[PDB]
């Protein structure tokens, strides 16, 4: 996706 | 039965990518009533956002083939079921925020508080991903209040090159284009973010500047696909 | 909710990698006392198959934990890990009892004496699920199902030589995971290397006979056997 | 690695 994607 | 032990579950389930069992370990552990420390905070980020990304994932391949195809009745119906699993663990975190989470945190705690404000737009942005008509204005009206608190508490209190502010503005780009359709507001958060980032990243915080900087990246890239 | 639509759904599910929605679209469809077609067939097996790796996968990463933690300091973490090990343990016999159950049950039944491919097929399943499950077992636990294991890869083996190419996929992989159940569960690398050695060259001896269809398929499997057997030796 | 044919 284009938003901050956490581990 | 304890809470050093569910915090060691959550990182059990992690390396064993169980992720609903990491949810419900940490959610416990956030039911305690006792504030997350920052690790237990990030654990209890984690294992949701895979939770909600493996339901994400699912319905937007389902979706996609909706689009593009006694067959169809069968996809829509398959598409209803992921979005009652997406909506009931969406409406469980959110549930977790404005009772556990945000209720525990002072008006001092600028840095905790933006976090899960953040959280709560990204969660209530992630229901206008699937609802329709006024459920969909519902949501959507709770997700700019979410984002518009937490972006005037980072605005005032937090520092322009901190990466939850800057994570914050990438989340709130992303929902001025993916929900509102508005790339003109998308674009100036993103840009206005970008620059008030890059006049102070001389500083180059030696506790976490990769962090800084990679979302730095990820509001540059999103300016070169937009 | 017919036939047609349980495959269309467990389609679905693939592509949106819900393992355990297809499996239990699948499982219907073999509850609705039918042949499989081969991409049936294939549907059921990849489901199940992705369903019980993952908890062979989550198995394996707490036994190691154990293993490296068995006594070191605290002992109420490691009761934790217990219970979190045998949680798996007991998803994933369910797992495997829920395949051998639907094979003996609807698949094995109903394959005829002239469907030789299908009864290979849904054997050697019951030789992997079986070799599972020695995976988790001790004692006389795991014996009792080694012999179940070794019963079904041996029938399979005497039937896929004979009505069955050497360079037919399912011929191949047969040999394949016989020879895995050979050196990892039974410690007996001379017989693993034998039989991946022997279904080896017969597959060698007819590589003319590999067909514009099926045939990455076994050039897969062959690959697996020849990089197996480079590193036994 | 596994030794077995993974079901990809
Ligand atoms: C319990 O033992 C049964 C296996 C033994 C032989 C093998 C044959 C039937 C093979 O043909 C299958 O492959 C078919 O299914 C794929 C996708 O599902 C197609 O890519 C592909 O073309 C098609 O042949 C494979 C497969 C290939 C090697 C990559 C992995 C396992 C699977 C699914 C089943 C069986």
């Amino acid at each position: 996706k284009l938003s901050l994607q956490e581990r | 039965v304890d809470r050093e032990q569910l915090v060691q579950k959550a990182r059990l389930a992690e390396q064993a990518e169980r992720y609903d069992d990491m949810a419900a370990a940490m959610k416990n552990v956030t039911e305690l009533n006792e504030p997350l420390s920052n690790e237990e905070r990030n654990l209890l980020s984690v294992a949701y956002k895979n939770v909600v990304g493996a339901r994400r994932s699912s319905w937007r391949v389902i979706s996609s083939i909706e689009q593009k195809t006694k067959k169809i009745e069968m996809v829509r119906a398959y598409r209803e079921k992921i979005e009652k699993e997406l909506e009931a663990v969406c409406q469980d975190v959110l549930s977790l925020l404005d009772n556990y989470l945000i209720k525990n945190c002072s008006e001092t705690q600028y840095e905790s508080k933006v976090f899960y404000l953040k959280m709560k737009g990204d969660y209530y942005r992630y229901l206008a991903e699937v609802a329709t008509g006024e459920k969909r204005a519902t949501v959507v009206e709770s997700s700019e209040k979410a984002y518009s608190e937490a972006h005037e508490i980072s605005k005032e209190h937090m520092q322009p090159t901190h990466p939850i502010r800057l994570g914050l503005a990438l989340n709130y780009s992303v929902f001025y284009y993916e929900i509102q359709n508005a790339p003109e507001q998308a674009c100036h958060l993103a840009k206005t973010a970008f620059d008030d980032a890059i006049a102070e990243l001389d500083t180059l915080n030696e506790d976490s500047y990769k962090d800084s900087t990679l979302i730095m990246q990820l509001l540059r890239d999103n300016l070169t696909l937009w």
